[PDB]
């Protein structure tokens, strides 16, 4: 029954509308959901605007009048210029009158603020269409009507606020360059009279709601108005004194003063400098006397969260950091301004103690600005020594966990480290003293806690590389000592664990110290090995992460024979590796082997490096040899989940070591390569035999997933070596051909759900590194993966997401390195190739879309380089206009905004081909256009017709003007893009001005 | 004790997935665009009593926008959502905020950057600053990994109730009851056994 | 040489 | 003298981290119901053992039912660390209700121990 409002042949029952509306907003469940769908169908009726005048005069529901104005908004912004001029004036008149009538009724004005705001916004939409050209008296009449009534005056401030927003803050996306400039110039021309009204209301007015609205409009004005209106009118005194005392006006006033702290200012006028000093002085005085003194506990205040305290302290932080980043130099020389400078910074110190991550980052960004300036600028740091001393404590005490899952925490640690490093350079002694002192209160239990000892250890670790080696030495020793005694002092389990982790973290951050103290370094490592047998949760993971961390930094000291030692320490690690790693999980074993690989790669003697390599790999190589014997014997073993897991861990170990050693890993790869690819084939047969015997569900089972893990790790190992290989002759002549024989046919002839996308990734690396040397191999790759993978991904944008991504990375690199492989494609296959590229255009998926556009661009450049030959001439004849129109489609369809820049580049390249006469043959049929017509004339003609049918609501003049500008600007990307953006605005409405495309 | 919450942001940012996670605990992998709005009651149990959010999960796609800002009328709080893997969705946050506070002038608002579980993050933490001058709370969240997934509602509950120490508490757990259709459940069970569980590589 | 520290470290 | 200024009746037999699924038979789809600590709780006044599971952070109940002796844990085709079983009365979301549950754990080891303890608890409820 609620569906009756959807019948326009009858008069609209306003009472029925109000029931649908009430059911939607105040109702629930099915009733609400039904009214929602009805109201949506109502609002979207293209005649619904005609019934807006009824609703606005005769409804009693504010939500109904709001929805009526939404309907009007759609009409005004999209179809305004289609109306007969009678309806435009009529709509304008009964919007103006509805606002005046609401402002005159004090009760409605007070209680229907939502509906008045919506009406003002609607009025603003009309102004964007009609003002000033068809409404030159709007601003003069607004200024006159303001004095007749406080309610109307207050509402006119709302109207001006929204107008300034629509013209200056939100126009870049919503209107053409020409229309935006027109409205900006129009507001700028009449602002003298706007400012006069605003200044009088502020100087004289006493209505709080009127003052607040006027200041809220001023905030918008400060985004664009010239500086003279601010520095030559005494308004700074009003803002920084009168309006900071009242809490009603204090929030907006502070936001205004923050913006003022960014006005365009000449840096040489002495008075402007004094005015800038003065409004800061006034503002800080009002805060100290009306809000809270410099000594106030802002952390406690913020935690209590009374009234608007939190927003005020946020706004204060923004004001102080903004002003001081630009202007603190004005306060640093005059001795009478020193108290102001330091009180402002003392407020910031107190604000920096608040528990609020995002506010802390705001203050921390300022501190970085400051301490970096004190580090470089002569004679400045002594001014801030007491500020900086307090900041050392704030940062040390709020240090967050370093990476050593949470990237916001990781970014915050790095920012904290940066400021604390500066602070340490500024006073190394104060920093050491604070840190030693904090540590004493860990030992004496007054500040002991898991968090507090972690925080301090992170701080201590963060300043590595700032002190002198001798002070570092004395410093580091003292810390470790104090940390060791702190560990003994604890009798607990987790207690003893925490202090141990922190100890190993600190030492891991001071490689310079470890490098110069071998005896200590050795003892550190051996204690890590001890910890690799500790079953307590998290210790083993800690030991391994520290081990490789130290190794990356100190590897050279493991590869040389150290005095007092009979062998390089890497040999000692390798000898006992089985014992050392006996209690570790597989992931942690591979990290250990990887760490050993880093060391071994430092040995530059080839024969010693290879010996170390084969020693390191002795255990996995023996397990490997055993399995290749007892698994080739009875292939049934590979169904034993335990053997499958063992196999995967052997290969994972080779991956880990190959990751560290890269080119140097080749000897170990050669030991397993041929049998590894045979294992790849055997595992492949089992997966296939399992899918045949159980169905596609087999691919979800642990057995088959374990078998595919083997295949994936084999591919990853090959990928890892080839991407780092330095001897490419061996890659091409030893590795590639066995590899392709092993993986390509197996991929082609498996059912879709059994194909590994890692095959494509592996082939991408092969083509990347040696693609230029294996043209026949690249052709074979395409033959084996191109069509069968395309058929997997060309039915929707969702299935087989990994194949989708890797597929277009493979085509991208083939198109880069071995374009000849696409020349060899049969015409039907090269056509699938074009289809595949355009298919990529239409993905919202950024990983696919970006490569699709790059392949298109690279393909055009590949074709262009061929010159005037039959393949290029056929390409342009067959596909030039497909690429033009497909690019235009994603540019204009509103679902591919993220690719705008590369779409524009592609479109500019295509148009420039024609207007540089780089296409040698006619793009048209011998029939459809007179003999001798230039491709330029035919392109302009094809596109005009294309756009006329795709966007039929555009005038022939709009299209013709747009294309003229576009073709003129095909050598100027940024202007080209502006013209495309202008087009995107115009296609959203009726009656766009074709002269807009002359903006540039 | 119920509060209207409007959820806004570009299409595909994860608004509906985020709410569903809170409603049923599930993670929906498919993208079924919201049409207009979907209203879902959401109750949290706190040390100050239960609090009810009437969540208006709105459509981010323009062609499915429905009543658009009409959905914001009488909202008492809001979440603005973007996707840390899609720069354009952060670029559009000021547009959603503009349309939102024109209707809801003084409400607590949380800004959420979703999908932090994805390795290749595009909106870096250091670029996210829009909330500062606008007094929005910001959280990195992931509806997939549940990272910070409760923070937006906990912060809003504290603002709406006016208690900075409000906490979520364990809802009481009543004693469950004790226990023709044997051939019926053995069918549904055989189907369930043979439908693989999703995300078998997850830690849990 | 830091004999003292290495010994304190070994005994953790 | 200066004046100055509901599982409490239950015992925890077993606790393990787990993720719980519910089978949407109409969609032929497993749907996540909650991740958190799974507890076997023995009421001290009846000796009846129930499963009680809560979601991390929100602490909302995602499983609450007796470990009925008639229940049977079965493997899932895609996992060596999960169990499937039918449940005829679960009160996590209000009115009693029947579900086909799957519960997955961090390891096959934790999965087998769960079945160990699950069977132990079934005969507690039996006797
Ligand atoms: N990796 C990852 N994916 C997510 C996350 N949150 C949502 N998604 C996915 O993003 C896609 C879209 O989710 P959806 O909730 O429909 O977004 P929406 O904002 O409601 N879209 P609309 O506004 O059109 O209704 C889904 O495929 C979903 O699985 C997340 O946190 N991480
Ligand atoms: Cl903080
Ligand atoms: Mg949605």
């Amino acid at each position: 029954s609620m569906e009756g409002i959807l019948d326009f042949s009858n008069d609209l029952d306003i009472a029925l509308l109000d029931q649908v509306v009430s059911t939607f907003y105040q109702g629930s469940g099915v009733q609400q959901k039904q009214a929602q769908e009805i109201l949506t169908k109502f609002q979207d009726n293209p005649d619904a605007w005609q019934k807006a005048d009824q609703i606005l005069q005769f409804s009693t529901n504010p939500q109904s009048k709001f929805i009526a104005l939404s309907i009007l908004d759609k009409l005004i912004t999209r179809k305004w210029k289609l109306l007969p001029n009678d309806h435009r004036i009529g709509i304008r008149n009964f919007v103006v009158g509805m606002i005046i009538s609401m402002c005159q009724d004090d009760e409605v004005f007070k209680t229907q603020k939502n509906l008045i705001n919506k009406s003002d916004l609607t009025l603003v939409q009309i102004l964007k269409q009609e003002w000033p050209q068809n409404w030159p008296e709007f601003i003069p009449e607004l200024i006159g009507s303001s004095s007749s009534s406080v309610n109307v005056c207050e509402n006119n401030m709302i109207v001006l606020k929204l107008l300034s927003e629509e013209v200056f803050d939100f126009s870049a996306e919503q209107m053409t360059q020409a229309k935006a400039l027109h409205l900006k110039n129009s507001m700028s021309k009449e602002f003298e009279q706007i400012f006069k009204l605003c200044f009088q209301v502020l100087e004289q007015g006493s209505s709080s709601s009127l003052i607040v609205a006027t200041l809220e409009s001023l905030l918008r004005y400060l985004h664009w108005i010239p500086y003279r209106y601010i520095y030559e009118t005494n308004i700074l005194e009003l803002l920084s004194t009168k309006f900071m005392t009242s809490p009603d006006t204090r929030a907006i006033t502070l936001k205004c003063l923050t913006e003022v702290s960014n006005l365009k200012i000449p840096q040489d006028n002495d008075l402007i400098k004094r005015q800038t000093v003065l409004f800061f002085q006034n503002t800080l005085q009002q805060i100290a006397t009306s809000v809270m003194p410099v000594t106030a506990d802002l952390k406690a205040t913020y935690a209590n969260a009374n009234g608007n305290d939190q927003s005020f302290l946020q706004d204060l932080a923004m004001f102080l950091t903004t002003y001081l980043a630009r202007n603190r130099a004005l306060l640093e020389s005059d001795e009478s301004l020193r108290e102001l400078l330091l009180n402002a910074h003392q407020y910031l110190i107190q604000l920096s103690k608040i528990e609020e991550r995002e506010l802390f980052k705001t203050t921390l960004d300022y501190w970085h600005n400051l301490v970096a300036d004190l580090f470089y600028e002569p004679l400045k740091k002594h001014i801030y020594e007491e500020i900086c001393s307090q900041l050392r404590l704030v940062i040390i005490e709020n240090m967050v966990r370093p990476e050593e899952k949470e990237s916001d925490t990781i970014q915050l640690y790095k920012s904290e480290r940066e400021v604390l490093v500066y602070l340490t350079h500024l006073n190394v002694i104060d920093t050491e003293e604070i840190m030693i002192s904090k540590l004493a209160r860990q030992i004496d239990g007054s500040e002991w806690s898991w968090h507090n000892i972690n925080t301090l250890s992170w701080a201590i670790g963060s300043i590595s590389g700032t002190m002198s080696e001798d002070t570092e030495k004395r410093f580091v020793v003292t810390v470790i000592k104090d940390l060791l005694g702190l560990c003994e002092q604890k009798r607990g389990k987790d207690n003893k664990a925490v202090v141990a982790s922190d100890i190993m973290y600190v030492v891991g951050q001071y490689p310079r110290f470890l490098k110069a103290h071998w005896n200590f370094l050795r003892t550190v490592i051996l204690k890590l090995f001890e910890f690799m047998h500790e079953t307590h949760e998290g210790v083993q993971d800690m030991a391994c992460d520290t081990f490789i961390k130290i190794v990356q930094k100190c590897k050279y000291h493991f590869v040389i024979q150290q005095p007092r030692e009979s062998e390089p320490f890497i040999q000692t690690i390798i000898r006992d590796i089985q014992k050392t790693t006996a209690d570790l999980q597989p992931q942690q074993v591979h990290t250990f082997y990887k760490a050993c690989g880093i060391i071994i790669s430092e040995e530059r003697s080839v024969a010693e490096r290879n010996r170390l390599l084969s020693d390191l790999m002795q255990l996995p190589n023996m397990a490997w040899d055993t399995i290749v014997e007892q698994s080739t014997a009875n292939p049934t073993l590979l169904l034993d989940s335990e053997t499958v897991k063992i196999i995967a861990n052997i290969i994972k170990t080779n991956v880990a070591v190959c990751t560290s050693m890269g080119a140097d890993f080749y000897p170990q790869l050669g030991h397993i390569y041929y049998n590894m690819l045979q294992l790849y084939r055997a595992v492949s047969s089992m997966i296939s035999a399992q899918v045949a015997a159980e169905g596609l569900i087999a691919t979800k089972t642990p057995k088959v997933r374990g078998l595919r893990t083997i295949k994936k790790e084999i591919l990853k190992l090959v990928e890892t070596y080839i991407s780092k290989a330095r001897n490419l002759d061996d890659v091409v002549k030893v590795l590639v051909e066995p590899l392709l024989n092993a993986v390509l046919e197996d991929y082609m002839n498996n059912v879709p759900d059994a194909r590994d996308a890692e095959v494509l990734n592996c082939m991408t690396t092969v083509v990347e590194k040696v693609g230029h040397m294996i043209p026949q191999g690249v052709i074979l790759i395409l033959q084996s993966v191109f069509e069968c993978t395309l058929d997997m991904i060309n039915k929707d944008f969702t299935e087989y997401p990994e194949h989708r991504v890797e597929f277009y990375k493979l085509l991208k690199v083939i198109n880069e390195k071995s374009f000849a492989a696409f020349l060899e494609l049969p015409p039907a296959a090269f056509k699938l190739f074009v289809d595949a590229i355009c298919w990529a255009f239409k993905h919202n998926n950024r990983d696919v879309e970006v490569n699709g556009l790059q392949i298109a661009l690279d393909l055009v450049k590949n074709i262009e380089r061929m010159g005037n030959v039959p393949f290029a001439n056929e390409f342009h004849k067959n596909y030039f206009f497909i690429f033009v129109s497909e690019t235009f489609f994603v540019l204009t369809d509103s679902d591919h905004k993220s690719g705008f820049s590369k779409q524009a580049l592609l479109l500019m390249k295509l148009i420039s081909l024609v207007y540089d006469n780089k296409i040698s043959v006619p793009l048209y049929q011998e029939a459809e256009v007179p003999q001798g017509t230039s491709n330029q004339v035919y392109l302009s003609q094809y596109l005009a017709n294309m756009l006329s049918n795709a966007f039929p609501h555009l005038t022939s003049e709009q299209i013709a003007s747009f294309l003229s500008a576009l073709t003129k600007q095909c050598k100027d990307l940024v202007v080209f893009k502006g013209t495309l953006r202008d087009f995107l605005v115009q296609i959203k409405e009726v009656g766009g001005d074709p002269t807009d495309y002359l903006f540039a | 004790v119920q509060f209207k919450l409007v959820l806004v942001g570009d299409g595909g940012t994860g608004k509906t997935t985020f709410v569903k996670r809170h409603l049923t605990g599930e993670f929906e992998k498919k993208y079924v665009a919201t049409l207009g709005v979907e209203v879902h009651p959401l109750v949290f149990h706190t040390n100050r009593g239960p609090i009810k959010f009437n969540v208006w999960d709105t459509a981010g796609q323009e062609k499915f926008g429905g009543l658009r800002d009409g959905y914001y009328i009488q909202a008492q709080c809001a979440i603005i959502m973007f996707d840390v893997t899609s720069r354009v969705t952060y670029k559009n946050v000021p547009n959603w905020h503009r349309d939102l506070v024109r209707v809801c002038e003084n409400i607590p608002i949380v800004l959420c950057g979703n999908k932090v579980d994805i390795k290749d993050r595009k909106v870096k933490a250091k670029s996210i600053v829009f909330h500062r001058k606008k007094n929005l709370q910001y959280y990195d969240i992931s509806a997939k990994s549940n990272y910070n997934f409760e923070k937006p509602f906990l912060w809003l509950a504290r603002k709406l109730i006016g208690d900075p120490n409000l906490e979520f508490v364990a809802m009481p757990a009543l004693a469950p009851p004790e226990v023709a259709l044997a051939a019926q459940y053995e069918h549904d069970l055989e189907v369930a056994q043979t439908t693989a569980l999703p995300d078998e590589d997850d830690d849990l | 040489d830091l004999r003292k520290l290495c010994e304190r470290l070994r005994g953790m | 003298h200066f004046e100055p200024v509901m599982e409490e009746d239950e015992e925890v037999l077993y606790k393990v981290r787990a993720k719980l699924f519910r089978f949407d038979a109409d969609a032929k789809e497993w749907k996540e119901r909650g991740t958190g600590d799974c507890k076997f709780l023995k009421n001290k006044k009846t000796n009846k053992v129930r499963i009680l599971m809560r979601r991390d952070k929100t602490l909302k109940i995602c499983a609450n039912h007796i470990i009925a002796p008639e229940y049977t844990l079965k493997p899932n085709v895609g996992s060596d660390r999960s169990w499937v079983y039918a449940c005829t009365a679960d009160i996590a979301e209000g009115e009693a209700e029947a579900f086909t549950f799957a519960i997955r754990f961090g390891s096959k080891e934790n999965a087998d121990k769960f079945k160990e303890e699950f069977e132990k608890a079934q005969e507690i409820n039996k006797k």
